[PDB]
RNA sequence: UCGAGAGGA
DNA sequence: TGTACTTATCGGTAGG
DNA sequence: CCTACCGATAAGTACACGATCCTCTCGAA
């Protein structure tokens, strides 16, 4: 119930100025901040702290407090993400990148 | 702040709008699972007005003398008339005509019938008209059976979710109502023939090309949604030029969330 | 990973390799057991796939006897590869002149006789390579046996291994 | 010209994954790297002519493997490394 | 002594990808594998079975147009081992002792590993080694004992002794 | 491409473990001594001292050098070395983590303060995570300020049972800026009366508490078995990092002008030296603890310079030193600075023009932009006659061409070059030439606040320099001409130019998924003009209005 | 653990290739010819090889198959003649 | 080049 | 300007 | 009917953050 009231007031800023903004990007804002368990804020400490890989974090505000926090728990970036692919100078899995493409020798063949 | 909060975020190949560590944020792209900018602002006129003009337009009775069909629009519309298996077909539409009006009136309560969906049915029919040159003066090609069937088959081809599991099938048939709600609003047996003139060759053709549009119009799976949103969201509020708490600095506190006054004037009924 | 500690020194006490072992994998994914070679097996396995390599580079251009077998592998060494591979000439040349058994038909009972007994594949690509006279030569240029096999029995494939042996 | 944070959001945004990568690479910094398969550091001593590739340290000519990453996050591992921080840049995956 | 092993291995540029394609690999494949030697597998000898070899799907590359097929395949070994008996033939004959070329390595046998009652003697061209009625000379095969093994580049040396009941020369 | 061939494999970085320096490895993994503080000159002749700055490691002035493996200044990646510190010191990062580590652990013997028996430290052990576990670890074992021997006397009948060691009373610790002190109670009518007693905790007193914590305290705590033991989060041996992290950056040829942490590597180095001689020479007690918190401090002050509200540090001239915290920091700053964001090379910038007669998803370049920027196109039978026609143009006729990459790496200068009128172009070779007619391009108007504002433009090469454009394309970018400035991205590679035209097209952008509408209108002139014209009141003659007809592109012919 | 790759039967999947696939496969396929590699279709006089790979999906005549990877690491290979160009 | 200062839609 | 972390005084619960 | 302990709500202190890009010039100990 609180997540409905929570697209209401969203919503009513981008309506009171401004109309108008889809339904899908408010409602996927308003889930991400409740999709945890309760409310979380959209700062260092809300969102920012949380079970994810540390290069994305260190890239919003707590840099080498968040790097040194890293280390001295064992962490493990996963090498999943948008933000630690573009540190690591490859080809992020999103969109394009997000599919390998092989080549079929039994197709090489059969269109000579 | 959106930008960095919503990175991750991303329509995956499976339909379900997941991040970089893999929970699950939603099931189905803004829960119709549609590509935002094969959206327009469609009528749905099952909900809007008096039950005297919703029972006129759209209750079909073969077994009356004024509720039946003229068979200047139907090829075969006195042979039709007072048939018992046809009219059985032809109440279970207006039941689930009447089931719709109930359901919607639950959903938007406020009244409002111009909602936003996928594939322009107000379009694509006004093209079929001029396409095929149809005349008002002779009968259509098809019959009850033909239509009532059709729009009931072409339901099933309108997929979202590949399914073949009792979660999926479920999922399916929720994503679609309200779109499928708006196909039974349109392309109601009566409503083909009274004002449209639909005749088979182009009504088949009117099947096909909404559910072409239908599959076009879905969500692609890479769209990095989250990253999206945040821009869709963070971009009109640069443009806020425009006694309660609004705009920019009332924006901060739905962020921040934030146990501080401001206008805290809550509504009692 | 995280340098480990390197497992042990590669011993004549059947401690080899920490990639070579008794039971290992297949490319088709069968526990497949380890494939060890003496003198007279190595030596027929390269003929055979350098003889059935030429007949593979001659499709695409479509569309016995002791110092004669020296004399024919040096020619199929210079066709099937070229002149920048100069350990395989060597091997050849070393694999043809310390070989036990030259026909395939013996090498067959050779095997049959070996790995059968209850002894490591290298064991038995370490009799099959070596001549020996004495069970006490066999124990002692070979120390994996010494329990693994009986004086007496070992001697009774060694006096077999004699009748097998091939004339040069 | 500077293609920072903001740049960079736009095209995650259109899906171009490849371009942004080009833009952020082949354009830019784009450095090769030696990195030792056992621990994950760039401790690998890589000679180009004589071929002494030995990583002092886990005694291995074996598992080393070059790398083409950007020369800013090679020294920012650097860095890393000057206050006790360990990346270790693995190639093999055990997690699922 | 000699094994055969089930290992695998290439980036392949985009102007080879014709139908003459499968045979070019198996060529990039031995033209690197064959002749090589590893620390951990030995001298890579010959690349058995040039048929039926497993090439499977070639991952087309990010930024360039180079495919990255994984070969699977099967090549005889020499590996060496500490402890592992050996008889090769002498080649190089010297006052410090010899080098005994088993198949593609050299291994060095010292004065000192091998008998103090044999010494070596100056006046016989070829150089050799006289005890009675045995001599070691540019050819003589002799059985000797791996005692120590050196990874060195690609191409394993080995450390021998010859100073044992039934070792010496065959 | 870092140049020059490798025979190793390439593999992607399919995951990163963090964890922390083990100074057993650090001896292990180092070539360098780092004795001389001395940075340039031999002792003191020319060219870097074996102590600090290439001893074994890095080179410096074009010699390729590199402790025998040479490659040059362009393929060396650095070498470490190690510094081993007197006396053991904390790192400025786990400082909290270290204090609340003692806090919990208890002192004497390094086994836990709580230990499975107790009923609340089942509940707290019973989540599996890393730091909300430790953070219910701290809470608990905060207070019960005394170590326990016999404890069950509710679960058993009466009797008690021992699962610990010694029962010694742990202190209550706060922090008194670099160093730690514990309070110790007893006063129960004995020593000291009523007043506590307070010691000095110094690191190799908690290094040795930490050396004994067991293998399950480590798990309990959030600590790894081998990437970050807790006897790692103080200081034994600290890494050097090598020139390319310090570069020497070199005033004109016999001047030096070194980087601010070459100078602060070089100011622990002596603070250590000074205890170095102290511990072995003429120990006055309570003076070398007055040294060591200085070795301490430049060693904190090397990694944090920004630290509590309490010292500062700064090198003299008063601008203060950059420490690798402040260096890494957030905006501009290696990982936003140096990583998420990035300066790049085959750009343009221009004051921006607005155009009538250009098309919806054209751009005009004027001509010495597109002579100035270069696409690399491989020679193929399908261009050949081309390539080497804009070769013959050379760098100064339009369609022509600077740089012509041969078999090997070896760029042609066509602007200099003796052979540059010859060239006869085999096949594979790469040829940088001019930019050309509609070649898809990013054309970007910062700040780049929506999906659109970083557009795909077919390119048109125009005279009068300024970066010309179309009229409606000005809603996506929201820019006008009053002085405006747009940046330019031109492909290098035939996918990313295909990554272009087949997804950020001008046109394909034309509906706005933020709204469901379209994000392109007719605007101005263009609007206010069609409501002059479209009316009853306005008709146009017979000679206006076949000029009007020829005016349309796709006209058919009708009038 | 084992595998995860599902057969080319029952797959979840779109039978549409996704605007981000169309994209890459004429990308890599313009690329490798424009790097020499042999062109299956009958040219009619092409000089850009972006042209080229547009005309080689018209005929279905690219030999690439398509890695579709799921959340859990299962992929399904989609090969591009499977792959139907609605868009 | 560092830093400060100034200036631009 | 707001959040989050950390320590000191304080009323009562019921058990021997 | 009193005490060994155990939860209250306090108030104080400490935390490193805040358009995007671009351009010009001055003066070091
Ligand atoms: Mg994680
Ligand atoms: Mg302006
Ligand atoms: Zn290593
Ligand atoms: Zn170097
Ligand atoms: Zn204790």
């Amino acid at each position: 119930a609180g997540r409905a009231a929570l697209y209401k007031e969203v919503y009513n800023v981008i309506a009171s100025d401004g109309s108008y903004v889809n339904y899908r990007h408010m409602a996927l804002l308003v889930d991400v901040m409740t999709t945890q368990g309760g409310l979380t804020s959209v700062t260092r400490h809300g969102f920012n702290r949380s079970n994810t890989g540390a290069l994305m974090r260190c890239s919003f505000e707590e840099t080498v407090e968040i790097l040194f926090e890293a280390g001295a728990s064992a962490e493990l970036d996963d090498c999943r993400g948008v933000s630690e692919n573009v540190i690591l100078g490859q080809m992020a899995p999103i969109g394009t990148g997000a599919f390998d493409v092989m080549i079929d020798e039994e197709s090489l063949v059969k269109y000579m | 702040r959106l930008v960095k909060a919503l990175e991750d975020i991303m329509v995956h190949y499976d339909n379900t709008t997941r991040n970089s560590l893999g929970n699950v944020i939603q099931f189905i792209y803004g829960e119709d699972g549609m590509d935002a900018a094969h959206i327009e602002k469609q009528s749905l006129d099952t909900i809007g007005g008096s039950d005297a003009a919703f029972e006129k337009r759209y209750r079909v009775d073969l077994l009356n003398t004024d509720h039946t069909l003229d068979p200047s629009l139907l090829e075969s519309g006195s042979e039709i008339l007072g048939d018992l298996k046809l009219q059985v077909l032809l109440d279970e539409e207006y039941k689930q005509l009447v089931k719709d009006r109930k359901f919607l009136r639950e959903v938007f309560v406020d009244g409002e019938a111009n909602w936003p969906l996928p594939v322009n049915i107000r379009r694509i029919i006004q093209n079929a008209q001029q396409t095929f040159h149809i005349d008002h003066t002779k009968p259509s090609d098809l019959t009850i059976k033909d239509i009532v069937l059709g729009v009931k088959d072409l339901q099933e081809n309108l997929l979202v979710l590949r399914g073949k599991n009792e979660i999926i099938q479920n999922a399916q048939r929720d994503a679609v109502t309200l779109f499928c709600c708006l196909l039974r609003s349109r392309l109601a047996t009566r409503r083909v023939l009274q004002e449209y003139r639909l005749t088979k060759q182009a009504f088949d053709w009117v099947l096909s090309n909404i559910e072409a549009q239908f599959l076009r119009s879905v969500v692609h799976p890479g769209e990095m949604v989250g990253v999206l949103a945040a821009q869709s969201i963070g971009e009109p509020a640069t443009q806020m030029t425009l006694k309660v708490t609004s705009g920019v600095p009332r924006l901060k506190e739905i962020l921040n969330v934030a146990k501080n006054m401001k206008t805290p004037s809550l509504t009692v009924y | 990973r995280l340098k480990k500690v390197e497992e042990e020194e590669n011993a004549a006490t059947l401690q080899l390799g920490q990639e070579f072992q008794l039971k290992q994998i297949n490319h088709q994914g069968e526990e497949e057991e380890l494939i060890a070679l003496n003198l007279s097996e190595a030596r027929l396995v390269i003929k055979e796939a350098l003889v059935e390599r030429r007949r593979a580079f001659k499709r695409s251009q479509k569309k016995e006897t002791r110092e004669k077998e020296l004399e024919s592998i040096d020619v199929l060494l210079e066709q099937t590869t070229g002149g920048n591979n100069k350990d395989l000439k060597n091997t050849m040349q070393y694999l043809t002149n310390f070989s036990r058994f030259r026909d395939q038909e013996t090498v067959g009972a050779v095997i049959q006789l070996l790995k059968s007994t209850g002894l490591h594949p290298f064991e038995v690509a370490q009799l099959g390579s070596l001549a020996c006279d004495t069970a006490d030569e066999a124990k002692t240029l070979i120390p994996s046996l010494n329990n693994k096999i009986s004086d007496d029995e070992l001697e009774r494939i060694l006096k077999e291994l004699s009748n097998l042996e091939t004339l040069y | 010209l500077r293609f920072g944070e903001m740049e960079r959001d736009c095209m995650i945004a259109h899906g171009a994954a490849s371009f942004l990568k080009e833009r952020l690479m082949e354009a830019s910094d784009a450095f090769r790297v030696h990195i030792c398969g056992i621990c994950g550091l760039m401790t690998v001593i890589a000679k180009l002519n004589h071929n002494q590739f030995e990583c002092k340290g886990c005694d291995n000519k074996i598992d080393i493997y070059q790398i083409h990453i950007p020369y800013a996050a090679k020294l920012l591992f650097q860095e890393l490394m000057a206050m006790n921080i360990t990346p270790r840049l693995y190639t093999d995956r055990s997690r699922d | 002594m000699f094994f055969i092993k089930d290992l695998s291995l290439i980036t392949l540029h985009p102007s080879f990808f014709g139908p003459r394609m499968k045979q070019y690999l198996k060529t990039k494949l031995l033209e690197e594998v064959e002749g090589s030697c590893t620390g951990k597998f030995g001298y890579i000898l010959c690349v058995l079975d040039y048929d039926n070899i497993d090439i499977q799907r070639g991952r087309i590359l990010p930024t360039d147009g180079s495919a990255e097929f994984n070969v699977k395949y099967r090549a005889v070994v020499f590996k060496p081992f500490k402890g592992e008996v050996v008889d090769g033939t002498v080649v190089s004959c010297s006052q410090h002792g010899f080098e005994v070329q088993v198949g593609p390595m050299k291994v060095f046998v010292t004065k000192h590993l091998m008998p103090q009652d044999l010494t070596f003697n100056a006046g016989s061209n070829p150089p050799s080694y006289q005890s009675s009625e045995d001599v070691i000379t540019i050819k003589s095969r002799i059985r000797v004992k791996i005692e120590g093994c050196i990874s060195q580049v690609s191409s394993i040396h080995a450390i021998g002794s010859i100073k044992e009941d039934y070792l010496g020369a065959i | 491409v870092g140049q020059q061939y490798s025979s190793a494999p390439l593999r992607t970085v399919k995951e990163v473990q963090f964890g922390l320096f083990s100074p057993e490895e650090v001896r292990a993994i180092s070539v360098a001594k780092i004795r001389f503080p001395e940075t340039m000159d031999e002792t003191q002749t020319r060219a870097k001292i074996g102590g600090l700055n290439d001893p074994r490691l890095g080179s410096i002035d074009r010699n390729l050098k590199c402790q025998t493996c040479q490659e040059g200044m362009n393929e060396c990646p650095g070498h470490f070395g190690h510094i081993d510190l007197a006396k053991p010191v904390f790192h400025v990062g786990f400082i909290a983590k270290i204090k609340k580590v003692c806090e919990c652990v208890c002192m004497h013997c390094g086994k836990l303060l709580l230990d499975e028996h107790n009923e609340l430290m089942r509940q707290a052990l019973a989540i599996k995570d890393s730091k909300k576990r430790f953070a219910a670890i701290w809470t608990l074992c905060k207070t019960k300020m005394v170590c326990e021997t016999d404890v069950p006397s509710e679960d058993d009948p009466t009797q008690l049972v021992s699962r610990g060691g010694c029962g010694n009373t742990q202190p209550t610790i706060r922090k008194d800026g670099l160093k730690l002190v514990g309070s110790w109670k007893k006063d129960r009518a004995t020593g000291d009366a009523d007043e506590p007693e307070l010691r000095v905790l110094s690191t190799e007193e908690i290094l040795n508490i930490f050396k004994h914590i067991s293998v399950k305290d480590f798990t309990s705590l959030g600590f790894n078995e081998v990437f970050s033991r807790p006897e790692w989060m103080i200081l034994t041996c600290l890494p050097v990092p090598p020139p390319p992290v310090r570069p020497s950056i070199s005033f004109n040829e016999s001047q030096r002008g070194e980087d601010d942490l070459t100078f602060k590597l070089a100011d622990i180095l002596k603070a250590n030296i000074s205890l170095e001689t102290l511990e072995h020479n003429g120990a006055p007690h309570h003076a070398i603890e007055e040294a060591e918190s200085l070795l301490q401090f430049h060693v904190a002050t090397y990694m944090d310079n920004d630290i509590a509200g309490q010292p500062q540090a700064l090198q003299k001239s008063g601008r203060p030193v950059k420490s690798i915290r402040a260096r890494l920091k957030g905006k501009e700053g290696r990982i936003r600075g140096n990583l998420m964001g990035k300066r790049v090379d085959f750009s343009a910038r221009t004051v921006i023009s607005g155009d009538p007669n250009l098309e919806l998803d054209q751009v005009g370049v004027p001509k010495s932009i597109a002579k100035t920027l270069t696409y690399p196109e491989v020679v193929t039978p399908y261009n050949i006659d081309r390539l080497t026609q804009l070769v013959r143009n050379g760098p100064n006729e339009h369609p022509g061409a600077k740089y012509v990459i041969r078999d090997s790496g070896d760029r042609i200068d066509l602007r200099y070059s003796k052979r540059a009128g010859d060239i006869q172009l085999q096949y594979g070779w790469k040829v940088e030439r001019h930019i050309m007619d509609n070649d898809p391009v990013l054309f970007n108007r910062q700040p780049s606040l929506h999906k659109m504002s970083m557009m795909a433009h077919r390119v048109k090469v125009i005279p009068y320099s300024t970066f010309r454009l179309n009229l409606s394309v000005t809603s996506p970018y929201n820019a006008d001409f009053d002085g405006d400035e747009m940046n330019l991205h031109v492909p290098q590679s035939e996918e990313t130019r295909a990554e272009l035209s087949q997804l950020c097209a001008v046109p394909l952008q034309i509906v706005s998924p933020q709204s469901n509408k379209p994000c392109m209108g007719i605007v101005q002139d263009t609007l206010c003009g069609i409501r002059k014209l479209t009316l009853r009141d306005t008709f146009i003659e017979l000679d206006q209005v076949l000029n009007m007809l020829y005016w349309v592109p796709d006209w058919d012919g009708v009038i | 653990l084992k595998e995860k790759a599902i057969p080319k039967d029952q797959r979840a999947t779109t039978p549409y290739m996704t605007k981000y696939e169309r994209a890459r496969i004429l990308g890599t396929r313009a690329l490798q010819i424009s790097m020499n590699a042999p062109v299956f279709v009958d040219l009619e006089g092409e000089t850009d090889p972006l042209r080229i790979a547009m005309k080689e999906l018209a005929e279905k005549k690219i030999p690439l198959v398509i890695r579709r990877y799921l959340p859990d690491g299962s992929f399904e290979d989609w090969s591009v003649e499977e792959l139907i160009v609605d868009l």
